[PDB]
C-alpha cells in the first residue's frame, strides 16, 4: 500500500497542475482585456 | 413510415428435399448441423438411426454428385472427432487455443480459399451456405484447457 | 517539441547499408568494410543491427506479381528459414513493429477484436508455415482486400513473409510484455524452428 | 416570422380535444398497419435484416416463431392448395412455408386490419368535429387526377348522415349528452386508467388463451416440444422452462408464464386506482392551469421521456441474459452476406440504445415545450399571478441562480473527476516522459509455473532509503550476470526493458518491480511480479456500485468465498516452500546436498500438485457464482473495473452537462439574471440574437437552448454507447489484451480512440456499413455550413451568384433562368437544421458501432 | 430484479442528492443576494 | 496588476514542478536516490 | 470499345440525376420559404 | 528539368486560362449590367 500512496500523491499534483493552469490561462485572459 | 418490412430479399439457403423448406433448415441449428455432419463425414452413416427414410436417401444424392466432382470428405484428414492429423498437419478442432483465435468469419474464407499446401479450396465444390454450415459444426468440436 | 531527444543507442550504429537493387528480384533480364580506425567493427555491427528487407518492395516483386509468390508454388525450405537467427531477429522485428503492431498489439497477444494472439500455444500448434504464408497473403474473412485480417498480395514481398513466418514462431508461450527477444528468437530455432 | 417558420409550426397548442383524440386513433391506426407488415417481414423465406431481427427474440418468447420447425405445409385450411392466383396467400406462394409463416400471416394480418379500421374510427372523430369533410380535403390529391371530381364532392363523416358516413352526431364531446361521458381533464384521468387496466387484462387473456402461456401458478405440468411430452422443468426454453444455455431450471417470474401472470396483476391495479380516482378526482388548485392542454403537454412529454429512459434500464438488465437472445446466436445469423458475431447481444443492445435516445429527446422537447407555456405567461401578464405553487415555487431569481450555479459546480466537480483519471491512465498506459514526470505502465511477470523459473539479469539496489545508496548488478561468484529466476524477484528490483522486449517505452530503460507474489483479487489465478507505474488500480474502488455488488454477492456466496480463500492461503504456502527447496537445488554446491536437495523437492512434489489443483478448482466455482450487478456472458459475477467506476462518474456529470440548459429553458426563457442587468426581455421562443451588442450575444432563445441540450446530451449518450457494446472508457488507448487487462480478465473492445479504430475495421468487412459510414460522415459536417457565424457571407455571395445567372439568362436567352434568386437561410433556420444535421450524422454513425457485432468474449 | 432496483434506486438517489446540496446552500446563503 | 495571491500560486506549480523534474532526471544521470529510478 | 460508351452513359445519367435533383431541393426550398 | 517546366507551365496555365475565361464572359456580355 505504498504504491496507492504513491500513486495517489501523483494523482494529486497532477489536478493542481493541470486545474491551476487552466484557471491561470482564465486569469491571464482577463488581464489581456480588462485589467 | 418507411420499412414496410424491409426489403432484404429471399434468404439463400442448401438443396430443397421435398416437403420439407430448405430456408427454414438453414436457420435450424440441429438441421443445419445434420448436413454439416453428411458433408464432414462423406457419408449418412454417423446420423442419427431415427433419421427419416428420405432424409437419408437424399444426402446419399448429395453425396454422389459431389463424389463426382472429386470432392474429399473432412474428417479423415481431421478425423471423425477432430484434431487432426498431426504428421500431416491437420487442424485439431478440439483445441481450445486453436478455437479463441479464430472468428467464425475468418474461418469461412480458409474453408473457401484453402489453406497453405495442403487443405484445399472448397469454393468450386461447395456452396458458401454449406460452408457457413461447416463452421458452425466445427465450433462443437472444442474442448476446454 | 525538437531537439531534446537523447543520446542515441551505441548498439544501434549508422553505418551504412548496401543500396536497395534497382533490378526486379523476379528480374529475367539478368536474373534477381574497410581498414580506416573504425570501419570493421561498424561494417560487423551494421551486420547484425541493421535490417536490410524493410523498405516496401519494387512493385513487380510484391508476391502476387512475383510467378513463385503464390501460396500454392512458395518454397518453404526450412533449412534457409530458420538457418539464422541473428537475421530472423533484425528482420522479422523490423517488419512486424512496422506493419502488425496495431492489430496484434505491443504484446503481439491481440488488440484489434477477434485479433490472432501469436504466445498461444495451440494455435501454433496447430498452424504450419505454409498456412501463415497463405492467411498473410490471402488475408482472413470476407472484405475487400481481404477481411478484418488484411491481404497483403499487393505490399509484402515472399521473402518478406517468411522473415515473418519465422519470426511469429518465436511468439510461441512468451508472457504479454513486449516482442520476441534475440534470445527468443534463438532458443526457437534450438529446438527446431 | 414569414419565411419556413410557418410550416413546422402549423399546428400549435391548445386544440379541441376532439382534434387530439382522433388524431391519436388515426396514428394508432397507422402503427398497426406498419407492424402489420414487420410481421410479413419477419417469415422464414427472407434474409436477416436489422426489421426482422429486433423483432425474432421476442416472436420466440411469445411461440409465434417456432425455432425448430422445418416441416413444409401444403393445404391447411380450404381444400388444395399447392400455390394459385398470386398463390395460396396473395404472392407468398411461390416459397415453401412452415407453421411459423403462417402464425406471421396470420398476426400480420390482424394487425392490419384492426389498423385500418381504427384509422376509419379515428378520421370519424378527427373529421366529425368540424361537421365532417369531403373526399377531396380528406385526401387533397384528388384534385389533380382529372376523371375522379364526381366522386371528390362527396360529403363524409357527417353529423346525421346514414350510418355507414356518420361522423359525431352531437357535433363534440361535449355537447353529447350521454352522462357517463367526463367534462374535464381531471375527471377523465379517472376512465383513462380503467381502460388502461383493461388492455392489460385483454394481453392476458391473449397470452392464456390464444397464445397458450398460462399464468404462474397455474403453469401446465408438461409442455409439447420437438421430441414429445416432457414436463415442464426439463423442457428447453422455448417450450418450458428449462434454459439450454445457462443450463438451470429458470425462476418462474423469468418466463412468459411470468408475464401473464403480472398482465393480471398490473390491471387489477389499474381498474383499482381508476376506481378510485372515479370518486375523488384531482382537484387542488396547483393543477387547474393544467386544463390547457400546451400546460399538460409539458407533463406527459417529458414524463413519457422519463418513461423511456426506465424501459431502457430496466429491459436492459432483465433481458442481457435472457435466452430469447441468446438463441438469435444459433440461428446462422447472415446479413449483407455474412455472419455475425453474438448477434443476440447486437440486436439486445439496438433496442435499449434505442430507448435511451428517445428519451433523451422526449425529455428535452417536453421542457422545451414548458418553455413556451411560460413565455407566454410572461409575455401576456399573468406569470406574475400563477396560483399553482409548481410555477411559484421557482419565480424568485435569486433561487433560480443559485439553483444553476450550484449544478454547474457539481458537474464541473465531477466531470473534471472522470476525464481528469482518463487523461491521467492513459498518459500511464502510453509510458509518456513529460520532463516534469515520467508516466509508467503496468507490466507482470508470472512467478510460479514453469515460467516462475526463467531468468532475468537484475539491477538490485542496496537501500532505497539512503539516498546517495546507488545499486549493483546481481552477480556470480565469478563475475558475470547471475540470471535470477522469476520465484527470486523482489521488491525494488530493476529489469532492462529490452531483456523483456518492451519496444514501446524508448524514454526509460527499466521495469522496476513493486510487488512480487501478487494474486489479483478478481483474475488469473496465478502469481505475479509487477509494476504498477502509474497506473490506477485502486480507482475501481471509488465505485459506490462496486461496493453494493461485491458486498452482497459476498452475502450470498460466503461460505465458498471463504473456502477459495482458504485454498488459495494454502497455497501460496505449498509454493513459498517449493521455492525454497528449489533454490537449495540450484545452489546446492556439491552432489551430497545436491541429492539430499533433489530428493526433498522430489517428496514435496506430489503436494504441491494437490495445493494447486484445489486452488484452481477453488477459483473455478467461485467464478461460476450468480451475478448481481455486475455480470459475464454467462450470468456469473465479474468485480467491477475502472471502466464501471468511471462510467459512474460520468453519468453523473455528463447528464448535469446536458440538462443545464435544460434548467435555463425552465428559469430563464423570459429575462436572465445578464439580460436582467441590462432590462433586456427576450420576446419570443426563437429569435437568433439581438448582436452585435454588448460583446454579442448569439444563442439565448430558448430554442438554442434546446438545441445546445441536444448536443451536450451527445457526450454521455456516447460513453452510454461504448460501454453498451464493450468499449473501454477509462483511458484512450487502452489494447485488447494488454497484461494488465490478461491479468485481471477483462474483456474490452477497445479504450476510447482506440475502440473507434478497432471496431471500424470490422466495419469495413461489410459493404453495407462502409455505405452508410460515408453518408454519415456527409450529413454531420455540413451541419457546419449552418452553424458558424457565417450567414452573412453565405447572403452576400448567394446574391453574387444569382447576379450572375440571370446574367447568363439574359445573355442566353433562357427565360427560366432571368429571375433566378437563390434561397439563403436565415439564422434561426439554419440553426434548426445544423442541429438536425448534427445529430442525424452522429447517431446513422453510432448505429454502425452497434451492427458490426457484439466483440466482447467475456 | 436486485439490478434493476439497484440500478434504478441510484438514478433516483442521483436526482435527490442534487436536491440535498442545492438545498444546503439554499439554506444557508440566505443572508446573501446571489449577485 | 498580478495580485500577491496569483503569485503565490504561480509558486505552487513551479514546486511541483521541480518535484517532478528533479526526481525524474536525478536518479537517471546521477545514479543516487535509487527510490525513484525507472 | 462498346464498354466504355456503356459507362459513359451511366455516369451521364449519374450526373443529371444527383444535379438535377439538387437543384430541386433548392427549388423546393425557394416554394416553402417564398414564392 | 522538363517534369519543373511541365508543373509550372500548368500552373501558369491554370491563370491565364482563367482570366481567358474571364475576358470572354466580360466581352460577351457587354452591354447587360447584372442588377
Ligand atoms: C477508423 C475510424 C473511422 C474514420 C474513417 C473516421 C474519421 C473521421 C474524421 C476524419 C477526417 O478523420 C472525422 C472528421 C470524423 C467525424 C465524425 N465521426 Zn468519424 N471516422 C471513423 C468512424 C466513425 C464512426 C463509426 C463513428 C464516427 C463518428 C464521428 C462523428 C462524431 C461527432 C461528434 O461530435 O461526436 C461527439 C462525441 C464523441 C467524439 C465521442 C466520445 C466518446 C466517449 C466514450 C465519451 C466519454 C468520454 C469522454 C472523455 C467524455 C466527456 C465526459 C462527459 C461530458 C460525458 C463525426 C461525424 C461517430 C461518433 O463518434 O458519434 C458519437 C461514429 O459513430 N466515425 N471521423
Ligand atoms: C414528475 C414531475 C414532472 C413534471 C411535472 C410538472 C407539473 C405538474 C408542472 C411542471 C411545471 C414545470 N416544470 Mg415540470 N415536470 C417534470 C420535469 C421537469 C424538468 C426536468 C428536468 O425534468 C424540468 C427542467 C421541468 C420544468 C418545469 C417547468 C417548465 C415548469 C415550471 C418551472 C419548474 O418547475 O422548474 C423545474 C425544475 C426541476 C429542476 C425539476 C426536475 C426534477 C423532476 C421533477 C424529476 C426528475 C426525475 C425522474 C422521476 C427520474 C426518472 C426515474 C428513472 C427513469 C428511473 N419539469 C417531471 C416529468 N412540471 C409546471 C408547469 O407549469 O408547466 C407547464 C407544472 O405545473
Ligand atoms: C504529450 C505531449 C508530448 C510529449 C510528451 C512530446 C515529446 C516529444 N516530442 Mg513531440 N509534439 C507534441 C507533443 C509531445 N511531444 C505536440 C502537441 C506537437 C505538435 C506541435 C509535437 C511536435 C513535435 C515535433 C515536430 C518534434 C517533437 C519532438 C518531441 C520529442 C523531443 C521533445 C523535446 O525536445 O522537448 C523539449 C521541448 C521543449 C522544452 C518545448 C520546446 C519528445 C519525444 C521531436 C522529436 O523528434 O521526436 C521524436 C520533434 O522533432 N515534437
Ligand atoms: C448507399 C446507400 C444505401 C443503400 C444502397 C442501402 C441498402 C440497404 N439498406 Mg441501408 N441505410 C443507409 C444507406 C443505404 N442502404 C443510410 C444512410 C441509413 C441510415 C438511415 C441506412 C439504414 C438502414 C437500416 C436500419 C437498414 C438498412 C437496410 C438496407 C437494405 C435493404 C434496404 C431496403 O429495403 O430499401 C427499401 C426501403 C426503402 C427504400 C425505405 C423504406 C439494403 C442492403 C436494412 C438491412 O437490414 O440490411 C442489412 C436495414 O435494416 N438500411
Ligand atoms: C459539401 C460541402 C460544401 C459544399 C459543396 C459547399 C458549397 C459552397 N459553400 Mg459552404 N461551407 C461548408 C460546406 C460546403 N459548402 C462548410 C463545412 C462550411 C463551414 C466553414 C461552409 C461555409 C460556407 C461559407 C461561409 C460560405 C460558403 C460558401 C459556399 C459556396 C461557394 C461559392 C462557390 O464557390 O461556388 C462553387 C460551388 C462548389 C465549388 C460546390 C459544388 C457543389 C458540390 C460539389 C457538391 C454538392 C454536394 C452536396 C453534398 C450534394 C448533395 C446533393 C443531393 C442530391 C445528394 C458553395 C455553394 C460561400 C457562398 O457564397 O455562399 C453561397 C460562402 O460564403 N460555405
Ligand atoms: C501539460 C501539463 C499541464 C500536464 C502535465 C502533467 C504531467 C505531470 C503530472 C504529474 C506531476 C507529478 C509531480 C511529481 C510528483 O510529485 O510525483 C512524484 C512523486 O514523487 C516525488 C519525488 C520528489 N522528491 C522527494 C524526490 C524530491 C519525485 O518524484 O522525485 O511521487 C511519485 O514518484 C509517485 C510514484 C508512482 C508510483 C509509486
Ligand atoms: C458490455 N458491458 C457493459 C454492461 O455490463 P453490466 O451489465 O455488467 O453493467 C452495467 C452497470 O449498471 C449500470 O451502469 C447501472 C446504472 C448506474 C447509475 C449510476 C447513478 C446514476 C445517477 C445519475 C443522475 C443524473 C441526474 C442527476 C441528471 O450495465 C448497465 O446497467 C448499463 C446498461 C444500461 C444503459 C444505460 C441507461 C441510461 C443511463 C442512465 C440514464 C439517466 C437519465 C434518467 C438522466
Ligand atoms: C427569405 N429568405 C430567408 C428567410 O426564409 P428561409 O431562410 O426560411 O428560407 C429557407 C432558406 O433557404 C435554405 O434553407 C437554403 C436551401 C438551398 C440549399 C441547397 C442545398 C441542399 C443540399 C444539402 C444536402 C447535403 C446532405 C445530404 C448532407 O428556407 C428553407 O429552405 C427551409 C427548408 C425547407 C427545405 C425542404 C427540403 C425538402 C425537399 C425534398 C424534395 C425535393 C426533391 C427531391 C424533389
Ligand atoms: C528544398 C528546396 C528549398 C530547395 C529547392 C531545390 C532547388 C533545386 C533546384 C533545382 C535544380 C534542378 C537542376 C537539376 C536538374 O534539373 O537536373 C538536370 C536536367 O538538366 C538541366 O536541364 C540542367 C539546367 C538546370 C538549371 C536550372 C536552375 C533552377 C533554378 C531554381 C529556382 C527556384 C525557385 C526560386 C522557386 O535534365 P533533363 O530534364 O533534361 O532530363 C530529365 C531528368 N530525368
Ligand atoms: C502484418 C503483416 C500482420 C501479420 C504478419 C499478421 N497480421 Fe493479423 N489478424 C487480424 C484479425 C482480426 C485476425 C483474426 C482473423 C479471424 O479469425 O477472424 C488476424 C489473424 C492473423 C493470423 C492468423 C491467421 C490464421 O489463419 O490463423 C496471422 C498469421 C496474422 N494475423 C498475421 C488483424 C490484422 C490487422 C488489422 C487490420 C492488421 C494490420 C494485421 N492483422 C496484420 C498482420
Ligand atoms: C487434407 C487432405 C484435408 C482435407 C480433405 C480437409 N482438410 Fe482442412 N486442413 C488440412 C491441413 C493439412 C490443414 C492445416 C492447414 C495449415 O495451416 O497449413 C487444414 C486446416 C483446416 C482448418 C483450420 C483453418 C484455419 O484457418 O485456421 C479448417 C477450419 C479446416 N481445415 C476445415 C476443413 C473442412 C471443413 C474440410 C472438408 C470440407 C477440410 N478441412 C478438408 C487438411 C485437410
Ligand atoms: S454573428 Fe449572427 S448570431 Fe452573432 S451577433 Fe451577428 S447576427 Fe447575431
Ligand atoms: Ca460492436
Amino acid at each position: 500500500m505504498w504504491n496507492v500512496v504513491g500513486q495517489i500523491i501523483s494523482v494529486l499534483c497532477f489536478f493542481i497542475l493541470t486545474v491551476g493552469t487552466l484557471f491561470g490561462i482564465v486569469y491571464v485572459s482577463h488581464l489581456l482585456s480588462r485589467g | 413510415v418507411m420499412a414496410t418490412g424491409c426489403f432484404v430479399g429471399a434468404r439463400n439457403a442448401s438443396e430443397p428435399r421435398l416437403g420439407s423448406s430448405s430456408i427454414a433448415a438453414s436457420r435450424t441449428a440441429p438441421a443445419y448441423l445434420r448436413e454439416a455432419q453428411v458433408l464432414y463425414e462423406g457419408s449418412t452413416d454417423g446420423l442419427p438411426k431415427d433419421t427419416p427414410a428420405d432424409e437419408i436417401a437424399h444426402y446419399k444424392a448429395m453425396l454422389a454428385e459431389l463424389q463426382t466432382r472429386n470432392y474429399a470428405a473432412c474428417a479423415g484428414c481431421h478425423q471423425v472427432n477432430g484434431g487432426g492429423n498431426k504428421a500431416i498437419n491437420a487442424t485439431n478442432f478440439q483445441d481450445a487455443g486453436w478455437q479463441a483465435n479464430n472468428s467464425s468469419p475468418g474461418m469461412v474464407t480458409s474453408i473457401v480459399n484453402g489453406k497453405g499446401k495442403v487443405m484445399p479450396a472448397y469454393k468450386d465444390k461447395l456452396t458458401l451456405q454449406q460452408i457457413n454450415y461447416l463452421v458452425e459444426y466445427i465450433r462443437r468440436f472444442e474442448k476446454k484447457r | 517539441g525538437g531537439c531534446f531527444v537523447g543520446s542515441r543507442d551505441p548498439n544501434e550504429t549508422r553505418y551504412p547499408k548496401a543500396p536497395m537493387p534497382l533490378q526486379n528480384q523476379t528480374s529475367t533480364l539478368k536474373t534477381a568494410a574497410q581498414n580506416t580506425p573504425g570501419a570493421r567493427e561498424a561494417a560487423a555491427l551494421r551486420d547484425r543491427v541493421t535490417p536490410l528487407n524493410l523498405q516496401q518492395v519494387n512493385e513487380q516483386d510484391v508476391a502476387g506479381n512475383d510467378p513463385l509468390g503464390s501460396p500454392a508454388r512458395v518454397v518453404l525450405d526450412e533449412g534457409e528459414m530458420y538457418r539464422d537467427p541473428v537475421e530472423i531477429y533484425r528482420e522479422g522485428r523490423a517488419l512486424f513493429q512496422n506493419n502488425c503492431v496495431g492489430c496484434h498489439g505491443h504484446n503481439g497477444c491481440g488488440n484489434v477484436p477477434r485479433s490472432t494472439n501469436f504466445t498461444d500455444p495451440g494455435w501454433q500448434e496447430n498452424n504450419s508455415d505454409g498456412g501463415i504464408y497463405s492467411s498473410i497473403y490471402n488475408g482472413k474473412g470476407i472484405g475487400n482486400g481481404g477481411g478484418a485480417m488484411p491481404a497483403y498480395y499487393n505490399q509484402l514481398s515472399p521473402q518478406q513473409i517468411r522473415y515473418l513466418v519465422a519470426y511469429l514462431r518465436a511468439f510461441k508461450g512468451r508472457q504479454c510484455n513486449g516482442l520476441p527477444t534475440l534470445s527468443d528468437v534463438e532458443r526457437m530455432v534450438a529446438e527446431r524452428q | 416570422a414569414n419565411g419556413v417558420k410557418r410550416w413546422y409550426q402549423k399546428l400549435e397548442l391548445p386544440m379541441p380535444p376532439e382534434r387530439i383524440f382522433g388524431a391519436h386513433m388515426m396514428l394508432i391506426g397507422g402503427l398497426a398497419c406498419l407492424i402489420g407488415t414487420y410481421f410479413f417481414a419477419s417469415m422464414t423465406m427472407w434474409n436477416d435484416g436489422y426489421v426482422n431481427l429486433t423483432l425474432r427474440p421476442r416472436l420466440i418468447s411469445l411461440g409465434i416463431y417456432d425455432p425448430y420447425d422445418t416441416e413444409q405445409i401444403q393445404r391447411v385450411w380450404l381444400p388444395l392448395i399447392g400455390e394459385f392466383s398470386t398463390s395460396k396467400l396473395p404472392f407468398f406462394g411461390q416459397y415453401p412455408l412452415t407453421m411459423t409463416d403462417f402464425r406471421l400471416f396470420g398476426w400480420g394480418c390482424f394487425h392490419i386490419g384492426l389498423g385500418l379500421w381504427l384509422v376509419y374510427a379515428g378520421a370519424a372523430h378527427y373529421y366529425g368535429a368540424r361537421g365532417g369533410a369531403t373526399i377531396g380535403e380528406i385526401f387533397w390529391l384528388l384534385p389533380y387526377v382529372p376523371g375522379l371530381k364526381g366522386l371528390c364532392q362527396i360529403k363524409w363523416f357527417t353529423p346525421e348522415g346514414p350510418w355507414y358516413k356518420v361522423g359525431l352526431p352531437w357535433g363534440s364531446f361535449a355537447n353529447t349528452p350521454w352522462p357517463i361521458l367526463r367534462r374535464t381533464y381531471a375527471d377523465a384521468l379517472s376512465p383513462h386508467t380503467i381502460y388502461i387496466g383493461l388492455l392489460f387484462f385483454i394481453w392476458g387473456f391473449v397470452l392464456w388463451f390464444v397464445l397458450d402461456k398460462p399464468p404462474v401458478p397455474l403453469q401446465p405440468a408438461q409442455v409439447m416440444t420437438p421430441n414429445g411430452l416432457m414436463p415442464l422443468e426439463q423442457a428447453p426454453f422455448p417450450y418450458g422452462w428449462f434454459d439450454p444455455y445457462l443450463n438451470q431450471v429458470m425462476h418462474p417470474m423469468n418466463t412468459i408464464n411470468g408475464e401473464t401472470t403480472m398482465c393480471f396483476v398490473w390491471g387489477v391495479l389499474f381498474v383499482a386506482l381508476g376506481a378510485y380516482w372515479w370518486y375523488r378526482p384531482p382537484r387542488s388548485i396547483n393543477i387547474t392551469h393544467l386544463e390547457d392542454t400546451k400546460a399538460v403537454f409539458h407533463v406527459h412529454l417529458t414524463a413519457i421521456g422519463y418513461v423511456s429512459f426506465a424501459l431502457a434500464i430496466v429491459g436492459f438488465l432483465a433481458l442481457r441474459n435472457h435466452p430469447s437472445y441468446l438463441m438469435l446466436n444459433d440461428m446462422n445469423v447472415i446479413i449483407y452476406g455474412k455472419k455475425i458475431v453474438n448477434p443476440g447481444r447486437m440486436i439486445h443492445n439496438m433496442i435499449t440504445f434505442n430507448h435511451v435516445q428517445v428519451g433523451l429527446l422526449y425529455v428535452a422537447a417536453g421542457v422545451f415545450h414548458g418553455g413556451q407555456y411560460l413565455h407566454g405567461l410572461n409575455i401576456s401578464g399573468a406569470y406574475k399571478q400563477a396560483r399553482s405553487k409548481f410555477i411559484t415555487w421557482f419565480q424568485n431569481p435569486d433561487l433560480q441562480t443559485k439553483i444553476v450555479g450550484t449544478t454547474m459546480f457539481v458537474s464541473f466537480v465531477t466531470v473534471v473527476f472522470g476525464y481528469g483519471m482518463i487523461c491521467w491512465n492513459t498518459g500511464a498506459e502510453l509510458d509518456l516522459n513529460f520532463g516534469i514526470y515520467q508516466f509508467r505502465s503496468f507490466r507482470a511477470i508470472q512467478m510460479d509455473g514453469e515460467a516462475g523459473n526463467i531468468g532475468y539479469r537484475v539491477f538490485r539496489p542496496k537501500n532505497p532509503w539512503d539516498p546517495t545508496a546507488g545499486g549493483d548488478w546481481v552477480k556470480n561468484p565469478d563475475g558475470t550476470a547471475k540470471l535470477v529466476k522469476a520465484r527470486n524477484l523482489q521488491v525494488g528490483d530493476r529489469i532492462l526493458n529490452e531483456e523483456l522486449g518492451i519496444g514501446s517505452s524508448p524514454t526509460y530503460s527499466f521495469t522496476t518491480i513493486e510487488e512480487i507474489n501478487y494474486k489479483p483479487e478478481w483474475g488469473q489465478p496465478k502469481l505475479y511480479a509487477v509494476q504498477w507505474g502509474s497506473w490506477t488500480h485502486f480507482l475501481r474502488k471509488v465505485n459506490p456500485l462496486f461496493w453494493v455488488d461485491k458486498g452482497i454477492w459476498y452475502l450470498q456466496n460466503q461460505k465458498t468465498f471463504e473456502a477459495t480463500r482458504k485454498a488459495d492461503e494454502a497455497y501460496l504456502a505449498a509454493h513459498l516452500k517449493a521455492v525454497s527447496l528449489l533454490n537449495q537445488i540450484d545452489d546446492a554446491q556439491t552432489e551430497e546436498a545436491k541429492q539430499k536437495a533433489q530428493a526433498e523437492l522430489d517428496k514435496f512434489r506430489p503436494e504441491l500438485e494437490k495445493a494447486h489443483a484445489n486452488m484452481l478448482e477453488w477459483n473455478e466455482r467461485l467464478a461460476s457464482t450468480p451475478a448481481v450487478l455486475y455480470s459475464n456472458l454467462r450470468d456469473q459475477h465479474r468485480d467491477g473495473e475502472i471502466n464501471d467506476a468511471i462510467f459512474f462518474w460520468l453519468m453523473i456529470g455528463g447528464w448535469l452537462f446536458g440538462f443545464i440548459p435544460l434548467l435555463r429553458i425552465a428559469f430563464h426563457n423570459y429575462q436572465s439574471p445578464w439580460y436582467r442587468d441590462f432590462e433586456w426581455r427576450k420576446q419570443s421562443p426563437d429569435f437568433p440574437c439581438i448582436g452585435p451588442v454588448k460583446g454579442g450575444t448569439c444563442g439565448v432563445s430558448i430554442q438554442d437552448q434546446l438545441w445546445f441540450c441536444i448536443l451536450f446530451s451527445i457526450k454521455p449518450l456516447s460513453a452510454i454507447a461504448w460501454y453498451l457494446d464493450g468499449g473501454w472508457i477509462a483511458t484512450m488507448m487502452a489494447r485488447g489484451n494488454e497484461a494488465y487487462y490478461l491479468t485481471h480478465n477483462i474483456s474490452h473492445t477497445g479504450g476510447v480512440f482506440l475502440y473507434m479504430w478497432n471496431e471500424t475495421t470490422w466495419i469495413w468487412t461489410d459493404n453495407h456499413l462502409t455505405a452508410m459510414l460515408l453518408l454519415g460522415h456527409l450529413i454531420w459536417f455540413v451541419s457546419f455550413a449552418l452553424w458558424f457565424k457565417d450567414r452573412g457571407s453565405r447572403a452576400e455571395g448567394g446574391d453574387i451568384q444569382s447576379r450572375w445567372v440571370r446574367l447568363m439568362g439574359k445573355r442566353l436567352g433562357i427565360k427560366t433562368l432571368q429571375e433566378v434568386r437563390f434561397p439563403v437561410s436565415n439564422l434561426a433556420t439554419a440553426k434548426l437544421w445544423g442541429t438536425v444535421f448534427f445529430y442525424t450524422g452522429t447517431f446513422v454513425l453510432v448505429f454502425l458501432y452497434f451492427a458490426d457485432g457484439f466483440f466482447q468474449n467475456r | 430484479m436486485t439490478a434493476i432496483l439497484l440500478a434504478c434506486l441510484f438514478v433516483l438517489g442521483g436526482y435527490a442528492a442534487l436536491w440535498g446540496i442545492i438545498k444546503f446552500v439554499v439554506a444557508n446563503t440566505k443572508d446573501i443576494a446571489a449577485n | 496588476d498580478i495580485s500577491k495571491v496569483a503569485w503565490a500560486w504561480f509558486g505552487v506549480l513551479l514546486a511541483i514542478c521541480l518535484i517532478g523534474a528533479f526526481g525524474n532526471y536525478v536518479p537517471k544521470l546521477f545514479v543516487k536516490m535509487l527510490m525513484f529510478l525507472n
